[PDB]
Order: C-alpha cells, then structure tokens, then sequence
C-alpha cells in the first residue's frame, strides 16, 4: 500500500511506500475495490470476496460461480455487487460486522424478470458484460444496471434495511438500437462498456468486422418529460481498454428529483470529459453543452 | 471615404469618436463594400484586412450587424462573407448547405467548372476542415 500525493511546490507526484506488506501468496488476487470507508475488499483466484484491514491480516467475509470476475461498490448505499463469470451477480450489504447476503440475480431471475420480452436474451445468447451500481441519489429505488453481451441494459430496483438486503427485481430494460429491439449492433459488447454518472452509456462493441464505440446521452432537456437518448458512431476505431470519466459529474442535485437536470449546472458543472483508453494511445471526448448545441 | 471620415477623431474627444464609429458603420451599412471595407478570404491567415481595419478596432460588432441585415434581405453570400469575417465557422457552413443544397434540386444544364456556390462549397471546405475545424460534425 502506497500513498498518492501532489507536491503543492513542484506539482509533481509523490509516492510513498506506506510500508504495509500484506501475504497474500496463495490468493493470486484477481480483482481490488473499496468502499469509501476506507475498506477495501479484493477477490483472489478463490471464490467470491475476501476483505483486508491496515488497522495486515486478511479476513474472510464470505466464511472461509465460479470465479468473481468483477467487483462494483454501491457507494452510496454501501452495497457490495460481485459479477462471477458465469453471470451470477451478489449484492452483499456491507455493514460494521460484516458482510450480509448473499440474494442473487442470474439468467432465471432475469427470465421471469422480462415476463414480456424475450430473444436477446436468450439462454444462450444471455452473457454479463459489465455491471454498474447506481447511486440513490440519482435513483432511489434502482441499485444496479448490468448489462449483457447483446448490450440490453437491465435496470433493478432493491430495498436495503439496516441488517438486511433485500432481493433485486429486474425494473426495467432497453434494447439496442440496431435501429430497434431486434438488433445486433450492440453484438458483441465488451466488458470495456460502462455507464457513466447519469446514464450516460459508453458501449464498446466488437463485432465478430471490427471495433465500434457508441454513446448515449440522454437529451435531459426533453427529458424534462419525456425520455429520449441520443445515440451516435464515435470516432473510436481501435480496441478499447478502459473508460473513465476525468471529470465529477454534471448531476445538479444529489436528489433524484433535478438530478439530471444539465441545463441547470451547465455553468457551474465543470466540463465533462471522458477517458477512452486504447492500447495505442489515449482518446478525450468532450460533452457537448447546450451553448454548443445553439451554436451550430 | 474612409479616409476623410477617419479625420473625424481629429477633434480628440468622446462624442466625436462615436460619431466617427457611426460613420463607418454608416458606410459599410448601404455602402456594401465589405470585402474593401471589412477584408476578406483566410487561406488560414486570418482576414486581409480591410482598410478599416487598418485604421482599427470595433469591426467585430459591425460585422455581426451587417450580416443580420444581410440575413433580412436574404442577401445570401454577403452573409457567407460576413459571417466567414466574423469568424462564425459554424454558422457559415450552415449557411453555405442551405445554398448549396437548394440549386442542387432543379434541373439540369449547368455548373461549369469555375465559380458559384459549388465553387464556394470547395472554397470552404478546403479550407477550414483542415484547419483545426470548429464545425460541428
């Protein structure tokens, strides 16, 4: 464990061995997350969660699928969310004592979940790419959106107790525009694809010809009402790694009511950039304001 | 004229320098001598100035005056020059699609190869998509 910091004079980085070394040789540790209370809670090779404390010593959360390919934090809700590679998600609500759960989603929940709409998701077409937690500020009944391989997003809503999880239910779910519902433009999405504060979707899709990123945004501003998401072909050619937001997001409010509203902290929210990072190089994309908009 | 009305700020004062400015905004107004009076083509390199300009300073504000006029009467091209002064690379585009785009629908029997608005749809894009191109997508 390492600290970060910005030297005020030079303005370079500092790094210091905060010298705490923690064994952890048979875990062969696949993934790290934390939640902001300073816990950080990894996956090795070995099953589903463990947790680490500095004040060394590994503990075991889930008492000592398959793999646990990804980990998310609701940070809001202090809501632990765990992908395994088969597709199982676990949402742990973490607590003082410990972790407790584990409610789960799978294939079957989500089956019964659409009760209405079925193809994409298909058993075997069903894969998860990636999952994200959305924050209650923003949705205070959705905790989480995965979303598949086919690039559907799924939304489910939740209810959390001081010590008690409650099960996910599957909310909502949009399809792919290939143009609509049938469509395998989105096929296949990556893992890369993420959802950024206020639903702003990056999909990197990578067909069997080539790599493709799209985006969508919402247009908050009809949205004040009716929904509408504005989906457009980005330059992007090239595989993409990961995406990150550089910049915090523009939500005006930390309440779902005028959260979304962009047209309110236009001014005051700082400008949105966006990471897209490829092998090769780095790739900055830039929220367009609604001054641009007029502009043109 | 120019020069004569440039004489105007002779009498060193306010009051007399505003009727100097109105002058010229005058002039350029009606007159519509803009490429002699405002300037004219980039190739990069900003605005050849015009004589105004020489003798310097609001002719920003006077250009987006001129050009609404121009947009009243629908003076389009004077507007494309007007606004290409102004530096509204986005907005000429636009200007330029919708004469570019009609005179495309109609009938046949034309554009020779050398000068009109398809010689000004060159001109254009040419011209600022290389550079560092403002316009939106």
């Amino acid at each position: 464990i390492l600290g970060l910091s910005y030297a005020n004079l030079s303005g370079g980085m500092q790094l210091l061995p905060d010298p705490l070394s923690l064994p952890t040789d048979n875990t062969y540790l696949l993934t790290i997350t934390s939640t902001d209370n300073g816990r950080i809670f990894l996956a090795g090779k070995d099953g589903c969660l463990y947790e680490v404390a500095y004040q060394k010593i590994n503990h075991s959360k889930s008492s000592l699928d398959d793999p646990i390919l990804q980990i998310a934090i609701d940070n809001s809700r202090n809501i632990l969310y765990t992908r395994s590679e088969k597709g199982v998600i676990q949402v742990y609500d973490l607590g003082q004592d410990g972790q407790g759960m584990s409610a789960s989603v799978s294939q079957n929940a989500i089956v019964s979940a659409a009760g209405n709409i079925a193809r994409t998701i298909d058993r075997s077409v069903f894969k998860i790419v990636q999952i994200a937690v959305i924050e209650n500020s923003e949705s205070l009944d959705c905790q989480l959106l995965a979303v598949t391989h086919a690039g559907v997003r799924l939304y489910f809503s939740t209810c959390p107790f001081r010590a008690r999880p409650n099960t996910l239910t599957l909310v909502h779910v949009r399809l792919p525009p290939g143009f609509s519902a049938s469509s395998t433009v989105e096929k296949p999405s990556k893992v890369h694809r993420a959802l950024y504060s206020k639903g702003i979707l990056l999909m990197a899709a990578s067909e069997n010809d080539n790599d493709i990123l799209w985006c969508v945004n919402h247009d908050t501003f009809p949205f004040q009402k009716p929904m509408m998401e504005t989906q457009m072909t980005a330059g992007v050619d090239g595989h993409s790694w990961a995406l990150s937001a550089i910049d915090t997001p523009l939500n005006k409010d930390h309440i779902p009511i005028t959260d979304s509203p962009v047209v309110v902290q236009q001014h005051m929210l700082p400008p949105k950039k966006f990471v897209l990072l490829s092998a090769q190089g780095s790739l900055m994309f830039h929220k367009l304001r609604p001054v641009d908009q007029l502009r043109h | 004229a120019l020069q004569y009305f440039y004489f105007l700020r002779d009498e060193k004062d306010s009051q007399g320098e505003n009727m100097f400015l109105r002058c010229v905004s005058e002039l350029v107004i009606e007159s519509r001598e803009f490429d002699m009076i405002l300037g004219k083509l980039e190739n990069d390199g900003s605005r050849k100035p015009g004589v105004i300009d020489k003798f310097t300073s609001d002719t920003k504000p006077i250009i987006n005056k001129v050009a609404s006029v121009a947009e009243n009467k629908g003076l389009f091209e004077e507007a494309a020059k007007l606004y290409d002064l102004a530096k509204n690379a986005d907005k000429v585009l636009e200007l330029m699609n919708k004469l570019l785009s009609p005179v495309v629908p109609q009938i046949s029997a034309p554009q020779s190869n050398k000068e009109r608005l398809k010689n000004m749809a060159l001109s254009i894009a040419e011209r600022y998509r290389a550079q560092g191109i403002s316009a939106n997508k």
